[PDB]
RNA sequence: CUUAGAAAAGUACAGCGCGGCUGAAAUCAUCAUUAAAGCGGUUCACUGCCGCACAGGCAG
């Protein structure tokens, strides 16, 4: 933090490999197009304090 | 200097690559590799016998998302960003960059060591937006090896140039799908992505069947192997890593000169030597974008 | 039966409310908040000082 | 009656695999440049991750086994202090009988040998019939098998390096053919000979 | 070198009868998890034969 380099972090300790796990969504191949659909309403509830 | 909160989006966005196998009635099925297991798993990979050629097709887009910080803590260093971006624009030009980028689009990069004992490749891409035919590259073996032999195509300059001006322009966007086309040998090795864990490859399943796929993290690191670009020159072969926070030539040693390069591109003709090597790699670093907090 | 990724309600609604542009130095708009919180920058404006 | 002697790879850090590859290459070679198959091959132990430290060669005929364990390879490695060698032990009533049946199968479960067999069978189509087509045949999704030690072998006629592979599993302890082919197998296209361990 | 020296508390036994916890209910409004990623076979299991065999067997 706010300082010198960290004298332990030579030139191993820096490049070796961090694994993670993440969750990976794409589009399959041979598709067409992806359809999204969601319903949302108007109401009159801010007339009047609940 | 780094505020508590900053953080970049990626620019390039490269997507899976899936293996297509070519028969002689010019009928295409998807790639498919065999497992063995002993009662340890190793993974069989090759080209069945009488394919003709095989075929492998990804889709990479550009983007101006490196124009100003996804998150920023502190509003002085996003307008120090924003300033070191439009500066290095103005006076450099995004040329360099943007052929760096294209050259391991067309050279067939991406492929890694799958185009080591092919007879010949092509590479046929078709960007968006466009307004003619198909960018071709024929036989990248022996025509197309050097930056004089790509820029000798025939419309090399529109392609580069809407790399740019999705670079430079906000909401400006390139869409590239390239379709490489392998004439390897009969029953040749091929050598997808390994998944994270013996030899086990990274699999989605296409029209029913799984096939082998080259991981699309792994093809972005062909694609921004322009230097691979990183925080530190992290070399994958040999452990060791260049541009050591002691070498003073790292993303933060660098990133923290900010004010002084401000200075130097405004100023004067800046040095080809030193600081045009350093703001290349501070906007190649930028584009691949990541976490700058601490 | 199968998981399918989706858009959050509140995530969508977050959405479809971003009109606010109101703000005494405006440029984009934000999502409707009694405090107008920006997101892609941490310091939020319509502060109670203000 | 059955007569055996042994011989075990004394050094520590060797490759018994490549040291019964050897074995196996002077025996064939016997076997050939002498007209006898009299004299099979066995090991005595056996492990799942690796091809046993002795190999005990087991023929009906005991001047046969004895001329063929004089061979020069074994003589110019004695000395060495590398091989130790047993003179002679007749067959025990209490012995078990396996038989080290070698595996054709690999080498067509193989994606190699796989491809071998299609282009086979596209030669073999100049029997009249339609021409098929390639892309039916396919490779299977999953392949398991059980354990092998495929041990290693070269070709001298031709530059092939093809990889021979044995696998153990055991027999009716009796079988008075005595017969192999070129290489102890227990395997031999005639009949499936036994061996004592 | 012990408030030192020594020491059998043991025989019998019935806790039994009987029981209604019941009435009533509103938990209650608003919400962006977001940014970034190579797990890597240099050779190694090849090429023939038989059989009609996406069968199963041969050899070098």
């Amino acid at each position: 933090v706010s300082g010198q380099p960290i004298k332990s972090a030579t030139a191993e300790a820096l490049a070796q490999g961090n694994p993670h796990q993440v969750d990976f969504c794409h589009v399959p191949y041979g598709a067409s197009h992806i359809e999204c659909s969601f319903s949302v309403s108007f109401s009159s509830e801010l007339r009047q304090p609940y | 200097k780094l505020p508590t909160n900053l953080a970049y989006e990626r620019s390039i966005d490269p997507s899976d690559v899936c293996f297509f196998v070519v028969w002689p009635d010019d009928r295409k099925t998807p790639l498919t590799y065999n497992s063995r297991t002993l009662l340890h798993q190793v993974d069989f990979c090759h080209v069945p016998y009488g394919a003709s050629h095989i075929e492998c097709s990804f889709s990479v887009s550009f983007s101006s998302e490196l124009r100003q910080p996804y998150k920023c803590n502190s509003s002085k260093v996003k307008q120090t960003l924003v300033q070191l971006v439009e500066l290095y624009e103005t006076k450099i030009g995004w040329t360099e960059l943007a052929t760096r980028y294209l050259m391991n689009i067309c050279n067939g990069k991406w492929l890694w060591k799958n185009t080591r004992k092919a007879y010949c490749w092509n590479i046929v891409l078709t960007p968006w937006p466009w307004n003619g035919e198909k960018v071709g590259f024929e036989d990248i073996r022996t025509n197309y090896t050097s930056r004089q032999d790509f820029k000798n195509n025939k419309n090399w300059s529109a392609i580069v140039e809407m790399i740019k001006t999705a670079f430079s322009s906000t909401d400006g966007l390139a869409i590239f799908e390239v379709r490489a086309t392998l004439h390897l040998p009969t029953n040749a090795m091929v050598r997808p992505s390994q998944v994270f864990t013996s030899r086990v490859f990274q699999s989605t399943t296409i029209d029913g069947e799984r096939s082998p796929i080259l991981g699309a993290f792994k093809t972005g690191a062909a694609i921004a192997t322009i230097d691979r670009v990183g925080r530190f020159g992290v070399h994958r072969e040999d452990v060791t890593c260049y541009r050591h926070p002691s070498t003073g030539k790292d993303f933060f040693s660098i990133l923290q000169q900010a004010e002084h390069y401000i200075e130097v591109l405004s100023a004067n003709k800046t040095p080809a030597q030193e600081t045009i090597n350093d703001m290349h790699f501070l906007m190649a670093n930028l584009i691949k974008g990541g976490m700058f907090q601490h | 039966g199968e998981r399918s990724p989706i858009l959050g309600a509140f995530k969508t609604g977050a959405a479809i409310a971003t009109i606010d542009d109101w703000y005494p130095e405006a440029t984009e708009p934000l999502r409707v908040g009694r405090f107008g919180v920006h997101r892609e920058d941490v310091t939020c404006y319509r502060h109670p000082s203000t | 009656k059955w007569y055996y002697k042994t011989i075990t790879f004394l050094p520590e850090l060797c490759n018994n695999e490549s040291l019964a590859a050897k074995c196996l290459r002077v025996l064939h070679g016997f076997n050939y440049q002498y007209e006898t198959r009299n004299i099979g091959v066995s090991f005595p132990l056996w492990c799942d991750a690796t091809v046993g430290k002795k190999i005990s060669f087991v023929s009906k005929n005991k001047i046969e086994l004895d001329l063929l364990l004089k061979q020069h390879y074994f003589v110019q490695m004695e000395q060495l202090q590398y091989f130790h060698i047993s003179n002679t032990v007749l067959v025990p009533e209490d012995c078990t009988y396996v038989s080290f049946r070698r595996c054709q199968s690999i080498d067509k479960l193989t994606a190699a040998g796989l491809a071998r067999k299609i282009r086979r069978l596209e030669k073999r189509a100049l029997s009249r019939g339609e021409q098929f087509d390639p892309s039916s045949f396919a490779q299977k999704e999953h392949t398991a098998i059980a354990h092998y030690h495929s041990l290693g072998e070269s070709s001298k006629q031709t530059n092939r390096n093809f990889r021979l592979n044995i696998r153990m599993l055991s027999e009716q302890p009796r079988e008075g053919n005595s017969i192999f082919s070129s290489y102890g197998l227990s395997n031999s296209e005639n009949s499936f000979q036994p061996v004592p361990l």
